[PDB]
């Protein structure tokens, strides 16, 4: 796999340097001097470029990559353009982060395969850790049911997974206890719930945040 | 595309130049294909290294297939290509003027098919009037038949930056002559000098008011020739074999005769067999530097060596930038001075490593024999006439590049690719 | 003042090591002050250029002081200073590291001094080990007293690119001996590769995360010797005083040792006055580049060949800027290898002209010795002995400069003035 | 025929193109870097040069151009100072892109020989087609009388040219019928009118408005 | 005499131009490199230079000219740092172009030897003629007595000068009149006074103002 990644911003920039960790071929290009000097040791090939010009673009061997992500989430006229040539090469999969909604419309218009809202989405997941304490990280399996990582309360302390009744009442499968950097997976009953560490449960939407308000 | 106009012109004037002197009327005695192709290669690159004697193998008929041959590669190919189309009434258009700008070494395209034909008409003109003042000396010596040929070969020879001569020794009974050495040395120096310098001084009659390129060719070449003539009458003043047997006045003389000749005429009035090896490795140097950008010479030119020499200073002086005359040099006149020099010395390596496997003769012959064909000047030491087969294909290969200059010999084959991508800089220690 | 420090400080060992080799108590013979100076210059500058047979006119004690010379000769006159000062408790200054700096050829003073740690305790680690490597052999055929001696002589002269050998024949009697060949090989490859590199490698593991320098002279050696082992191969393998009456396999161990040894130790298996020109031809250009801009070795080196190469076949393909392993080459960079060359060749053809003046020799020789004076080789085609007593200064002014470097020797006496101001720009044809 | 053209914009850019394809010799002039690039292949010579300074329009050789085309209609001091210079050198034909009212007055003045109005010229031409939606190109023979390509609308499906009285009640004469792509060089009474393609009539200004409402 | 002419503008560029016709070794400095390249051929030496440097100003050799002309006339702060350092320099005379009034109170205060306005004395000798048409250009001998190059009406027409009692009435004397690009040099009585054409005068400035009036 040959991953080619245009716009080395703060979310371009950390895709080049966790596919270089990984061991993959990342090619960075951006139009910025600077960028790319800093970028040059993180990538395997890093090259100043303007991706909205077919010839610059002709030029990288960029019809050789499979993956290309158009991380450029500020300028639209750069971001729609850039999909657009890259459409007309015939890039098997076309990653662009987008700003808004009107920015989505139009690169699912121009055929982007996948389009990414990186602070929009954090910004979603943050505020579901601001409104409840407890939760310290969770994945929507759906939109009725996820996996939310709780924090052990006060009154969870010396209890048992047997004593707590989320299988029959609340409807939630406990799923992993971590201890002070040590993981339990798949806890069998009876555990003791030690202090204020995480614990992963699953369950129904509303199920889990009635164990949150009652345990 | 315009330097390869360049490049398939100038190889067909060797190849129809090479049968014109191939036939039995142009000639006395038979010819070989590869000494008819030497000759003709070394008149229309205007060398004038002669496996054979011009006297005597050719007819009056081979040597003035010889003159024409100087005149058009001296002159150069799309000089009289111009001509013709002006005579037969149709107008340059841009894509013709384009290529008079790559020939010219120009750059840019305003007036230059107004220099042509000042450039033309000048050069016709001091030819007639040289070979009316020749002569005067060589019609008593040689009667009217030949002596009025003579004097109009040596003259379009002379001019033309050739070294060509009918005489078995080329200019080696006209040490002491000041009519011989006068009128010969003020046509190289004058048809060497450069046509856009020769047209600025012709428009231009104060020197404060001539450019960078005509101040730098007008003081360049009188400081080079009073230190060339001052290294060859201190090394060969005691020399027997040369300067030596001669009096005050013709020591003088020829002092002064070798001093200009290498660069790029290549007439002689001493014996360069029997020089010290000290005035022909100084000459080496001298006739690798030629003289004039747009001129009948050839080698790096003399406003190339200035250049790359004040770069060096001024980096070594601490200087941010080439400051001649009070005027500075951008960096696309450095790097272009760069390649040419660099190229000029990958060539010339070429030929002498290729040239010592191929034939047995000592090696200051043949770093001799390599640096006067790529800079077209012609001085010999002994050696073309020893030339195996082989030996005289490298010369010719030597002698074209030499002439049409390097970098229009690569960029007739090198495809130049369009890119604005750039690259993150990296360090290399180059100390 | 700091190229002064440095100009100075290494002509002040030339002229101690010329006193302690000029004592009855370090030769067996009579010496002249000029081939007491000559030896004494040849070591500290590292070359290997010998009037007088090392083994024969000095003593054991001679000898040591011709170890202690290449020791600090090939290692740098402020890399042992830097010692001294450590050993003695003094701290390190900002005056006193900014030397280091101009000494090593770094742009920065950014780890500079635990540069010189690195490299001062891989040169004597080094050298022990291939001191006992090479203890397996020269000590069944010398005994104990002399073959320790000579392994010891040997590895620091090799390490250092010396080419000093005790023997009269100079490793010619080891063509075929892998023993000899493969330890020494080593050393001055991996000597002369630069001291950064070396630091590179032992830090940095995979090749992918080296620097554009350490890339440059790995591939770079890599690619030059393996053009040099074909060429010695191929034009010497009918020779029949070199390369001609040896097995195939001691012709493959003659072919890669005198592919290696130019660049820039100057050690031999075959006797270099009996090939064939045109290998000599080759060999000028090889002895020419260096190795590493921070080693023992000396000329230009071969980033700066790199760099000025890849510069000119750019801008022949219309490139604007010069890349190597996909990273952009700045304008300082191009500058400074044009200065390093440009004045490398000024000083070179001096010494050819000034020598030719001097000395009634065959022109290659001449140039030969030369190009080996100035790179620090010491190959020789035998002008060395017959040199006269001027001709001798004319080479160690050679030897001085080359070691020290063109840049840092001129920058020595042109005082560096600034001036903000610029001019206008002038145009000036340089085809 | 050699012509020169300065300014390579929208406009300019489209005659160096329309002009290169029909075999002639085109020099392209800009002060931008970019724009030369993108033209030098479009172009028989590309030039980065200010056309302002007489030391840079003389290096051109712009004497030996007869038509000179100075397509710059944003900057009016980089236009008049342009065509002044053209004509102080004795170009034969200057033509000049212009901006307003007010520009097209001062190069009326210093000697343009035509000048152009682009967007002018085709808003009038758009807006025709918007007011009326039945005409599809029309051509101003004179300031009564026009040349209008009109759109078949469904009340004239198989009908006849005879049927339409258009030569005797509204004075107007029927030039081309296109069909499908297939174009009927002046029909002959008569043919069958097909579904909305081009029909050329050519009659007075406000005779085919007559024709339009009626039929 | 050597001149040194720091700022190329309009008024600097005019001294380097006339100086250079006259044969005079002028240097001209200016911090734009512009201008500089523009009057490269106009002057004996062209430098790009900041004058307000004193590093600069003695790269320059400023010691070796005995007039400098400051002509910045925009920029106080770099007109006044300009003449405070020549003035430390010994330069013999100094000739700073002025702004306003203020302006010129420094340059008083910190040594220059003539402080020039070029607009404000052209104003106010192009006011002199707006106000009055009949004069053409005029030179103030004092505060009182002026030179005034007079326009002749049609009343003077076909008039001698003995007729004009411009001696005994008007106090003022005929000095030279120009005919049809002729110059009669000091008039003899009497000659015909001719159409519309120069006529120079010399007088009180309130007695040429009654010979306009009455004459
Ligand atoms: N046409 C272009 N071609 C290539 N790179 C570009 C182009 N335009 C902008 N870039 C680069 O893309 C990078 C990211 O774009 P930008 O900063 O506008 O977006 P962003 O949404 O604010 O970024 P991020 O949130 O990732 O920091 C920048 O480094 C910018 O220089
Ligand atoms: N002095 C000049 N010399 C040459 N080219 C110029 C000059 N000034 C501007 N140009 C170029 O002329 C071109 C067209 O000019 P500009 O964009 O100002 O006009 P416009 O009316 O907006 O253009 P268009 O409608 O054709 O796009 C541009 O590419 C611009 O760079
Ligand atoms: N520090 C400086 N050193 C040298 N030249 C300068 C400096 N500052 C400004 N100049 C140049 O001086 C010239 C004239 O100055 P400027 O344009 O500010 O004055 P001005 O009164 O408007 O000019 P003018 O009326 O003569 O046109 C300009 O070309 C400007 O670049
Ligand atoms: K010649
Ligand atoms: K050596
Ligand atoms: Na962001
Ligand atoms: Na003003």
């Amino acid at each position: 796999k040959q991953f080619a990644v245009i716009g080395l911003g703060r979310f371009g920039g950390s895709i080049c340097k966790e596919l270089h960790r990984m061991g993959h071929e990342v090619l960075a290009v951006d139009i910025n001097e600077e960028k790319v000097n800093a970028y040059a040791s993180y990538a395997t090939h890093a090259v100043i470029a303007n991706a909205t010009e077919e010839n610059e673009l002709l030029s990288l061997g960029i019809r050789n990559f499979e993956y290309v992500i158009v991380a450029i989430g500020a300028n639209i006229q750069a971001s729609t353009l850039t999909t657009l040539l890259l459409k007309e090469l015939d890039i098997p999969n076309i990653w662009v982060k987008a700003q808004n909604y009107y920015h989505h419309k139009v690169l699912e218009k121009i055929g982007a395969d996948r389009i990414i809202h990186p602070e929009k989405d954090m910004g979603v997941k943050i505020a579901q850790s601001l409104s409840d304490e407890n939760v310290l990280n969770y994945i929507d399996l759906s939109d009725e049911y996820s996996i939310v990582e709780l924090l052990a309360t006060r009154k969870l302390d010396s209890k048992s997974i047997i004593d707590l009744n989320v299988r029959a009442k609340y409807g939630c499968t406990i799923l992993a206890i971590k201890h002070h950097g040590d993981i339990c997976l798949s806890p069998a009953p009876e555990d003791i719930i030690r202090e204020q560490d995480c614990l992963v449960i699953m369950g129904h939407k509303k199920d889990i945040k009635r164990f949150e308000n009652e345990g | 595309t315009p330097p390869q106009v360049l490049a398939i012109g100038f190889f067909l004037t060797i190849i129809i130049g090479a049968v014109l002197l191939m036939l039995p009327i142009s000639t006395t005695k038979p010819l070989s294909w590869i000494d008819a192709l030497f000759t003709a290669a070394s008149a229309t690159t205007v060398t004038g290294l002669a496996v054979v004697d011009t006297g005597t193998q050719f007819t009056v008929f081979g040597q003035t297939v010889i003159m024409g041959l100087i005149q058009i590669g001296g002159l150069g190919f799309m000089t009289f290509a111009v001509l013709i189309v002006m005579i037969l009434g149709k107008k340059i258009g841009l894509k013709e003027r384009m290529l008079v700008q790559e020939a010219l070494n120009q750059p840019t395209i305003g007036g230059v098919i107004g220099l042509v034909k000042v450039l033309f008409l000048f050069s016709i003109s001091i030819e007639l009037i040289a070979a009316l003042i020749l002569s005067i000396r060589l019609v008593p010596q040689y009667g009217w038949s030949s002596g009025l040929f003579a004097s109009l070969f040596h003259a379009i020879s002379a001019f033309n930056n050739a070294g060509f001569s009918l005489w078995p020794d080329n200019l080696m009974s006209y040490v002491g002559d000041p009519t011989v050495n006068l009128v010969i040395t003020f046509l190289f120096i004058t048809g060497g000098i450069g046509f856009t310098v020769l047209f600025d001084v012709m428009k231009n009659r104060r020197f404060k008011t001539f450019s960078l390129h005509t101040k730098l060719m007008l003081t360049g070449t009188l400081m080079l020739n009073a230190i060339a003539m001052l290294t060859v009458f201190i090394l060969e003043y005691s020399n027997p074999g040369t300067l030596g047997h001669l009096h005050i006045v013709d020591k003088l003389w020829a002092s002064y005769f070798q001093a200009v000749t290498p660069r790029t005429a290549g007439f002689n009035s001493l014996d360069f067999g029997s020089m010290r090896e000290g005035t022909i490795v100084f000459t080496l140097l001298l006739m690798f530097i030629g003289a004039g950008s747009a001129s009948t010479a050839s080698g790096i030119k003399l406003t190339t060596f200035i250049v790359i020499l004040t770069s060096v200073i001024a980096y070594l002086r601490g200087k941010k930038e080439t400051v001649i005359f009070r005027r500075s040099i951008k960096y696309p006149i450095i790097i272009k001075a760069l390649a040419v020099s660099v190229t000029s010395l990958f060539i010339v390596f070429l030929g002498i490593f290729a040239l010592t496997i191929t034939e047995q003769a000592p090696f200051l012959q043949i770093v001799f024999e390599t640096f006067s064909a790529f800079g077209t000047v012609g001085l010999t030491m002994g050696l073309t006439p020893e030339l195996t087969t082989a030996g005289k294909c490298i010369i010719i290969v030597i002698m074209f590049i030499g002439r049409i200059g390097p970098l229009t010999f690569v960029f007739s084959f090198a495809k130049t690719e369009q890119s604005n991508i750039r690259y993150p800089d990296g360090e290399v220690f180059t100390g």
